[PDB]
Order: structure tokens, then C-alpha cells, then sequence
RNA sequence: UAUAUUUUUUUUUUUUUUUUUUUAAAAAAAAAAAAAAAAAAUUUUU
């Protein structure tokens, strides 16, 4: 119910991103304030806080650093990541400035060898999937299997292991999951491979599918709230009418330029759950 | 404070400035991190019609300037406009001409949002508003005449006690 | 807008009193930062704010025949307590200067400390030396001006022939520089032929002391060290 | 050697100079200045 995002550095925004397409420095800015109002705005969120500048472009990623499973946390391994470690310090500060630091993941982040990525754990109703491909290995599948699991009538959770091909993006980056069992999926491979590894596994959960078309990203969260509204781009317009007929409200956003630059919906916010 | 003027909200950010008004003290670090972070979070309107009279009157009592910081606390008073009631206007218009050495075009502007409030406002506020405009040292003619023409209703209300205010910026 | 009282203290007893660091000659506020005085001191010649003790026989007196020595409040000479209050400030900057380590310099100017009208807060002239010690500390509305004449040249010359001064250096051509930069600022005193001998960062004012005569002539103390700098980068 | 910022992308009006055309006067263009206007740029390890 907390989000964190970080407004972008004009002096150091580089044009022309690993795509070939050149970019406008001053439409980014132009379009973070309309997207931090539509954020605050769009009920799925308690709380937005508007971190700091940074001079590196790469730090506008606020996510990829510590995942939001329960009332407890779980900071992200240190591997590749060495070479902006002093900025996560920081993110951490306003992180404990309005919560606790819950377990700092020492079982996470100290196990042996690590290799996790914030996006390849979703969570679900009495579910979480980790999506095991080229990010995530099976080591963070047992140790989840370890730590977030309970079998019982009424202590019913269960962990899914998500077989990816190598070319396939972070699990929630395409197939995500909305409130009141309806599932959102890309109309490609890797969604098909992913809604078919899901139905072979606990076919008593009956999620109804909704299909979107490739390349659209989009934010949607479990949370403890239940909501009907997603974060959609203002792109593709078949998906908007396409959700909308299963009754979920869909909210447009735009995403061109930061698109264009690499960045998705799942790395823009950092969701949080601070409890007493 | 001074290494945590950073990582603040608005409500906080408020209340410390609020709460360090009152002492004295001129840290110049402290004011100057907290003015920063004002400049940033006034950006993107994230002050309520309740915080921008506590901070401006705090910056003035304080006795510190800054064009900057002043011109984004007036920019987002303007951003919201018809929430901000007299009873929520006459105070910032007092703090701003407490630190009156500025430039014009921002009194100007501030011209004209009085006219509309003039109706549903007391004496206190007559004077105290006309004594800062007076401090302003503009001249405001169809200012000053609807100010003459709505004060004399409100005669009987004068305690005498600011007659001397609205009777010195005549002067002044 | 638009203490005083309690500045005398004589209006009771202020609780919690003497419980603190002996800082009442200097003004203390709690890195590298030019034209940032770490410890301001203002100083007179014709006033000062301190009094003193004396012994006294009391015998004489009409009940005291049993006590041999007793204290008596006494006005003492400016200058006493104006070199008192600079060797107090003295010995604390040398101990703080020998736990840094850093390289230590002391500089005795001679000039004019001209003020600003902005000052005098309430607009008042007769004022005790706290509250002026505590407003050019704080709001540091001053600056110092060195100044001296051509016609004592001579004169102080014999002020040599007083004190057997020997020349070490003639008079020499210098052309003093401030490379600055967008991070740090630097200084350097290119030579006749024009190279860069020297690399160093601005002085790091640690302490000043302003000694004002009653005439033109007025005195400045200042203590001064250096931070270091890796010599790759120079 | 205790006063930090300077301002900037773009539109309207006025003034001055130069080249060209026509009948001392008019028009387009280039340069400069002035006024106005929309919009944008700050720099901490407990
Ligand atoms: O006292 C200063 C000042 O008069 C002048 N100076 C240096 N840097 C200055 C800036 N940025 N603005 C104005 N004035 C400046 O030069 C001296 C510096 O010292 P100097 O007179 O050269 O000699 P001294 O202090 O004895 O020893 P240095 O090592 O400082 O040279």
C-alpha cells in the first residue's frame, strides 16, 4: 500500500536509448507529474513519496531491490549490482523513515548463492509463483518453499515453480494478476507457456483469463484491499475493451518515451505493506 | 534535522519548520536543505490549502528570503484556485509583505484575486491586508477605492485598537 | 515584527547554570568550508566585560577578627583580560589543531575591520558585548580590510635596527592566481617565468580574532591549517 | 577576501542601423536594442 518512485535527472537523461530511437528529455518530465497524479489518484495505492534525484538514469528504477511478500520484507542479492549499491542505501532510508525494517531477508539475502530479481515472485490467493528461467534459480524455490509455506485446511498457501525459455522476459512483467479471480495475460508464447504451466498446477482454482495483446505493460497488485481498476498504457487500444468486458475499470497512462528508454510498470513503483 | 531535511513529507517538513520558527535559531544549513525540499515537493501539488500559510509565515518570521522558494509557495497558492478561502488568503498576503523587499508582478497578481474576497471579510483583516499593501508600495487605485468603499459598512466594528495601523499606511 | 532583560541576568537564578564546557570567551557552533570562522572572538581595548578578585585583611573590621583572608570584587585593566581571553582561546586551538594534525599556520594582519550598518539589530547603538559577540558570529555582517602606508616604510625600518630583523627575501614579483573549479577551489603563485610551482587548496579559517585599538591602527589573529590533498591528483 | 545563482527555449509590440525595390514616403530581409508574453533550468558521509 506504500509506492516509492523517483523523478528522473534532466541534466543526465540521455537521448537516443538502446533502441535507435531518439528521445525528448523535456516529454519525460512532462509526463512524470500527470503519471504521479494518476498514481495517487488510482486507489491502488495507500501512499506515494517522491524520492530524491540521483545523477544516474539507472537509478530510476526504484523496484529491483526488495520484494513485498507479506508484513515482512526481502532485500535482493548482490550480484551485478555492486556498481550502484550506495544508492539502494539511500532508497532504504525513506523506505524506514515511514516503516519498519521487518526481516532484511538475512535468510534471503545470506543464502549461499543467490540469484532473485524483483518480478520474478508474484504473488496470488494462497499462491506464489516464481518464475524459474534465466533470473531466478531453484535454490530461492526451495528457500521460499522453507520459509513462506503452510499446508492445512484453512492454512492452505502454496508456491508454483514457472518454467520460462531463456528469451523470455521477468514473470511479471506480461503475466500479471488482478483482483477477484481474473488473470491478465500476453496473447504470445511465453503468456500461452505461462497460463498452461499454471492450469496443470491446482486446477481447482478456477481464475478466469483475460488475453492482452504483446508489448503493453501494465501494473495490477493483489494487496490486502480489493480493488477493480488496472494501470494500463495508452497504447493499444483492443486490450483497454478487451479487460473491460470482464468488469475490471481500466485506467490509461502514458509510457512512449519511457518505454522507448526500457522502462516497465513492475520497476516505475515499489510496492510496500507497513503494518503495526 | 539538518541531515534529515531529505527524507521528509509535507506534513513533517511543515511541522518542523513550524516548530523551529518559534526558537531562534538562524542554522543556515538546516533552512537552506529545507528549502530545497520545499522547491521539490511543490513541484507536484502535494500541499493542502493549510500548509502554505504555516510555511510562508514561519520562512518570514524567521527573517529569510528567497526568490525561489517564495515564487513556487505563490505558484502552487495559485495552482488551487477557489479553495483557498479569505480566511486562508489574508494571512499569506500579510507574510509575503513582511518580506517586503521583492519585485513586482507578484503583488500584481495577488491584486487581483483580492477583489473577489473583499465581500465576506471583517475588519481585522481589512487593515491588517491594507497595512501590507501599503508595505508593498504599489499603487493600487481600484484596490484602494473598493477597500474605502466596503470599509465604511464595518465602521462600528473598529475597537480603535488598529485604527492606528490603517491610519499609518496612509502615511506610509 | 512589522532575553533583553535576562541578558544581565538579574532576574533570578537560571537553573542548570556552570554545567557546561568552559566556551563562555569564544562562540562555538556545532569539515572544510573557506570564509566559514570556526570560532569567532571580538575584542576591545577601551571596554571590557570582566571583573576581579582580590585579597583583603579583614581584621580590622567589626566581628571579622577570626579570618585572615577575604575576597573582595575589584575592576581590573582591559588589556589584562584581553590577553587573558586570547591565551584562553589560544590553548584550546593549539590542542584542537595538535588532535587534527594538520599543518599549523598563525597570521597577526594589520588593518581595518570595517562593519556594515545592518549590525546593529533594533536599531540601537549602545549595546553589551555579548549580543554584538553573538550577531557577528551569526549573522557575519563584517569584513576586513588590510591597509597600511608607504611613509612608515622607513620608520619601521628602525623598528628593525630595534629588533635586529634580517633579510631573508628581497622584493620579489608574484603573480597569485585563484584556479577554481566546478567541484573544489584551488590557488597557485605563478613565478616570473611563469610555471606552477605550487598546488594547494584555499586556507581553512579555524579561528579570528579581531583586536580593535581606539585608533586607525587595528589587529587581526588568525590561526589557519591546510587539509590534505593525494598528491596523484595534484 | 562572509551576500550565490545567473537566468534560459519560444510568441506579440516598439525603436535604431544596413542591403534591395518602387513612388522626401511605402514594403520584404539581415543585425542590434527596448517593452511585453507563454514556458523551463540549484549542487549533504552520523
Ligand atoms: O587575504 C586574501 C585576500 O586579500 C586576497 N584573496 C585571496 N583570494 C581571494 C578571493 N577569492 N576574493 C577576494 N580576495 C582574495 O589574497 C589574500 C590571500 O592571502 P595573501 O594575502 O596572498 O597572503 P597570506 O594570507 O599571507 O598567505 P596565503 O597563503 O593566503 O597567500
Amino acid at each position: 500500500l506504500h509506492a516509492f518512485v523517483r523523478s528522473p535527472h534532466y541534466r543526465t537523461i540521455p537521448s537516443a536509448g538502446p533502441n535507435g530511437i531518439v528521445v525528448n528529455r523535456d516529454m519525460l518530465v512532462h509526463q512524470f507529474r500527470d503519471f504521479y497524479k494518476t498514481l495517487q489518484h488510482c486507489s491502488l495505492v495507500d501512499k506515494v513519496h517522491l524520492m530524491s534525484e540521483r545523477p544516474s538514469v539507472e537509478a530510476l528504477r526504484v523496484a529491483d531491490q526488495m520484494v513485498s511478500i507479506g508484513a515482512t520484507f526481502l532485500e535482493m542479492p548482490l550480484t551485478g549490482m555492486e556498481h550502484r549499491a550506495t544508492e539502494f542505501m539511500e532508497s532504504m532510508r525513506y523506505v524506514r523513515g515511514a516503516g519498519g525494517p521487518s526481516t532484511l531477508a538475512s535468510y534471503l539475502q545470506d543464502t549461499e548463492n543467490c540469484r532473485c530479481n524483483s518480478g520474478d515472485v508474484v504473488c496470488l490467493p494462497n499462491g506464489i509463483a516464481v518464475g524459474h528461467g534465466p533470473r531466478t534459480n531453484a535454490v530461492a524455490h526451495t528457500t521460499l518453499k522453507q520459509l513462506f509455506e503452510v499446508k492445512d485446511d484453512q492454512f492452505s498457501f502454496d508456491v508454483f515453480t514457472l518454467e520460462q525459455e531463456g528469451d523470455a522476459p521477468p514473470l511479471g512483467d506480461y503475466f500479471g494478476f488482478a483482483g477477484s479471480n481474473v488473470l491478465l495475460t500476453w496473447k504470445d508464447e511465453h503468456g500461452l507457456l505461462a497460463v498452461d504451466q499454471y492450469q496443470q498446477k491446482q486446477p481447482h482454482t478456477e481464475m478466469n483469463v483475460v488475453y492482452l495483446e504483446p508489448g503493453c505493460h501494465f501494473l495490477s497488485f493483489y494487496g490486502v484491499d480489493h480493488t477493480i481498476d488496472v494501470l494500463v498504457q495508452k497504447g493499444y487500444e483492443r486490450s483497454m475493451d478487451s479487460i473491460a468486458a470482464a468488469g475490471l475499470n481500466p485506467i490509461p497512462v502514458q509510457w512512449s518515451e519511457m518505454d522507448k528508454l526500457g522502462i516497465s510498470m513492475r520497476a516505475a513503483v515499489l510496492p510496500l505493506k507497513f503494518f503495526k | 534535522a539538518a541531515r534529515n531535511a531529505k527524507f521528509l513529507d509535507a506534513k513533517d517538513v511543515t511541522n518542523i519548520i513550524s516548530a523551529f520558527s518559534k526558537t531562534g535559531i538562524n542554522h543556515e544549513k538546516l533552512f537552506a536543505f529545507l528549502s530545497r525540499r520545499v522547491q521539490t515537493l511543490a513541484r507536484v501539488g502535494e500541499f493542502e490549502a493549510a500548509h502554505l500559510v504555516i510555511l510562508a509565515n514561519a520562512f518570514s518570521r524567521l527573517r529569510y528570503r528567497d526568490k525561489f522558494l517564495f515564487g513556487a509557495i505563490a505558484r502552487r497558492a495559485m495552482s488551487l484556485r477557489e479553495r483557498v478561502t479569505v480566511n486562508e488568503l489574508v494571512p499569506l498576503i500579510v507574510a509575503f509583505s513582511k518580506i517586503g523587499l521583492k519585485d513586482p508582478k507578484l503583488s500584481k497578481r495577488f491584486a487581483t484575486k483580492a477583489m473577489e474576497y473583499v465581500d465576506q471579510m471583517n475588519a481585522e483583516q481589512v487593515a491588517s491586508m491594507f497595512m501590507a499593501f501599503a508595505y508593498f508600495g504599489i499603487r493600487y487605485d481600484q484596490l484602494f477605492g473598493v477597500l474605502t468603499n466596503r470599509a465604511v459598512e464595518l465602521i462600528d466594528e473598529f475597537n480603535a485598537q488598529y485604527i492606528s495601523t490603517t491610519l499609518n499606511a496612509f502615511q506610509r | 515584527d512589522y532575553e533583553e532583560a535576562d541578558e544581565y541576568g538579574d532576574w533570578g537564578a537560571e537553573p542548570g547554570f556552570e554545567d557546561r564546557r568552559e566556551l563562555d570567551f569564544m562562540e562555538l557552533s556545532p569539515r572544510y568550508d573557506p570564509l566559514s570562522p570556526r570560532a569567532f572572538q571580538l575584542l576591545h581595548s577601551e571596554t571590557a566585560t570582566d571583573v576581579g578578585i582580590a585579597s583583603i585583611d579583614p581584621s580590622k573590621l567589626p566581628g571579622q577578627s577570626k579570618v585572615k583572608n577575604a575576597l573582595a570584587a575589584i575592576h581590573v585593566a582591559p588589556n589584562d583580560a584581553n590577553k587573558m581571553r586570547f591565551r584562553m582561546a589560544f590553548e584550546w586551538c593549539l590542542m584542537n589543531i595538535w588532535n587534527m594534525n594538520m599543518p599549523g599556520e598563525l597570521n597577526i594582519g594589520a588593518g581595518k575591520a570595517l562593519y556594515y550598518r545592518s549590525v546593529a539589530k533594533q536599531n540601537r547603538n549602545v549595546m553589551p558585548l555579548w549580543t554584538v559577540q553573538k550577531h557577528l558570529y551569526a549573522q557575519h555582517p563584517y569584513a576586513w580590510f588590510a591597509i597600511a602606508s608607504e611613509s612608515n616604510v622607513a620608520a619601521m625600518e628602525s623598528l628593525a635596527a630595534a629588533l635586529n630583523m634580517s633579510i631573508q627575501q628581497e622584493r620579489t614579483t608574484s603573480y597569485k592566481v585563484t584556479i577554481r573549479r566546478m567541484a573544489e577551489f584551488f590557488d597557485c603563485e605563478l613565478n616570473g617565468q611563469l610555471k606552477c610551482t605550487m598546488m594547494n587548496k584555499p586556507w581553512d579559517r579555524f579561528f579570528v580574532s579581531h583586536y580593535i585599538r581606539s585608533k586607525m591602527p587595528d589587529l587581526r589573529y588568525v590561526v589557519r591549517a591546510r587539509h590534505p590533498i593525494k598528491k596523484r591528483i595534484a
